[PDB]
């Protein structure tokens, strides 16, 4: 359940991300704040240091595709869980991802749009991209069953 | 387990920050109850928890001041919070999985003001930091 | 989705506890090990030191009802998150609960089983338990949004 | 933040245990790896990850010493495990998420062979204690 107000915050602050940009900035911010999540990652090389992970055009790459795939999830937010089914599933049953680093993820992301948007991302507009990190969170957590 | 680089870190952002104590409190209190509303009960008591709010303003600045204490004692973080650590659990009997909240809330807010400031190494720092302060404040708990 | 083996680690084990006993155990555990959940719980008057704790009879009697209702998770085991609707609801509007500590709760009922049961609650029955108990707390949780 | 009587009581169970050092660490890790499966992947180099395994036999006692060591310098829990913390960080590379799961399975087969010993308080102690054992393993994570 959405509501209007929500839905709003979401979909204008969404209009204004630069995917590649915030994508590539909360992937670093995962793999230099949680450096344990670099064993997951392997196939992008060198990524044991901060600048090496900034500079990693395979860590720039992904963090697009991530966002992208919020893109995807806001796209379907009626019903990402059901959407994220086959993703979560991978993340799960491949890549033996543990659940926790999804809020990690998550974290990053929340404070990256901060860092990007500045005062436009007032207390209410933060609140519904909580509940929509949350949501793709609890999506990408439920084929762990 | 914060390094000289992580303290250098620390301090720095805070030096650059700490003239907003009031405001970024305000913003970091304030964002933790309107975007983490499960906490709101434990604030219940004003009767504005708005970023607006005067009760907010001033607890806000409490908040800061505190976290400001353990900066400038970083190597003693868990005797800065002991006194904190018994009033939260005894007293106002916050459960500590909050913690974690207020400290995300703080980053977004270091983040939002200080983009430029508040790198990837800092956040590691900062996040560190601040995972040593939740840390401290739950040592009374049990 | 439920394997066979699954369901009937579940429901032969179910078939023998006592949820009085087995309910008290885990909610005294509760209170006991993460103690800060004893705020949540004021009604029940003096619960502050273990010896309290597992002599209240509110403790028992609340710790039989949360049992019964693991019971009603389990008749309701292909979809537990639509039947825990109004509980889940409940306990995080109405009781504000930090649904960590369900994950608590959690783990005292499967210590609670393998004290109960011994060399019964073998690898493979912990493991179905373990997953029904995930599945009840993911309901619990779920309209956290 | 143990207090006295919470290592007297983890004291207490653990040398009513010890003797079974091998079968409970058998069983803690096998019941781990079945009960969470997200944590076969570390232990995939094994032939057999059932608790009837000997070579989950011989990693169990592994764990249960690193333990009783632990348990044995219970004033320097930091101490005892920082050679463990960066052998799990650096070598092994286990997500730090995964302690609690080990640390759950003990208990659940404490629970299991000594229900009389393990009481509530006991419950308590060895909580604290393996959250501390923990804590102390993910010190070099970062
Ligand atoms: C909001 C959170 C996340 C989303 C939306 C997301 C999405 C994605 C997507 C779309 C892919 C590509 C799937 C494909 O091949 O079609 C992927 C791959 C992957 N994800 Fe995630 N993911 C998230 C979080 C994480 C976390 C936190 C980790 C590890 C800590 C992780 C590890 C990976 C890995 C290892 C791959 C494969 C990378 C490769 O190409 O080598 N993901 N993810
Ligand atoms: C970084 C973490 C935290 C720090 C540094 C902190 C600091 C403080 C300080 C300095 C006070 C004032 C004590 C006084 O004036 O004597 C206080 C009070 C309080 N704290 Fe916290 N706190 C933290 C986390 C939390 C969390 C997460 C919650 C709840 C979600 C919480 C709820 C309260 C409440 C309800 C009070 C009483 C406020 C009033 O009555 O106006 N605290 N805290
Ligand atoms: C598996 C986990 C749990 C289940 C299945 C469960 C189930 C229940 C049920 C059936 C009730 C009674 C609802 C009614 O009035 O109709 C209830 C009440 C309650 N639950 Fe839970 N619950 C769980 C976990 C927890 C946790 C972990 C906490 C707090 C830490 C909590 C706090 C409460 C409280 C405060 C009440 C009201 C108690 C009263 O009568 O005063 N619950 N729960
Ligand atoms: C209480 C927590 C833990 C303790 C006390 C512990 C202790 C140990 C010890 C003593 C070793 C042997 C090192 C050697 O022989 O030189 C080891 C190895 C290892 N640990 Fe842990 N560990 C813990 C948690 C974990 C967790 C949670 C995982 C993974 C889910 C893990 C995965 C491993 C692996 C894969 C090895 C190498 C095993 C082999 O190759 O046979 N450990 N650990």
């Amino acid at each position: 359940e959405w509501t209007d107000s929500e839905r709003f915050a979401i979909t204008t602050l969404w209009a204004k991300v630069n995917v590649e940009s915030v994508g590539a900035q909360a992937l670093v911010r995962l793999l230099v704040v949680y450096p344990w999540t670099q064993r997951y990652f392997g196939a992008f090389g060198n990524i044991s240091d901060a600048a090496a992970i900034a500079g990693n055009a395979q860590v720039h790459a992904h963090g697009k595709t991530v966002l992208d795939s919020v893109g995807n999830a806001i796209a379907h937010m009626d019903d990402v869980a059901d959407a994220f089914t086959a993703l979560s599933t991978f993340h799960s049953e491949t890549l033996h991802v543990d659940p926790d680093n999804f809020q990690h993820f998550g974290d990053c992301l929340s404070i990256v749009l901060a860092a990007t948007f500045g005062t436009a991302y007032t207390p209410d507009v933060q609140a519904a991209w909580q509940k929509m990190i949350a949501v793709i969170i609890s999506a990408l957590s439920k084929e762990y069953h | 387990s914060l390094t000289s680089a992580d303290k250098s870190h620390v301090k720095s952002i805070w030096s650059k920050a700490s003239g907003k104590a009031e405001e970024l409190g305000a913003e970091a209190l304030g964002r933790m109850l309107e975007v983490f509303p499960n906490t709101k009960t434990y604030f219940s008591h004003y009767a504005d928890l708005s970023v607006s709010s005067g009760q907010v303003h001033t607890h806000g600045k409490k908040i800061l001041d505190a976290i400001t204490t353990a900066v400038n004692h970083i190597d003693d973080i868990t005797g800065t919070m002991t006194a904190l650590s018994t009033l939260h659990a005894k007293t106002l009997r916050v459960d500590p999985a909050n913690f974690k909240i207020l400290s995300h809330t703080i980053l977004v807010v270091l983040a939002l003001y200080f983009p430029a400031d508040f790198t990837p190494e800092v956040h590691l720092a900062c996040d560190k930091f601040l995972a040593s302060v939740s840390h401290t404040l739950a040592t009374k708990y049990r």
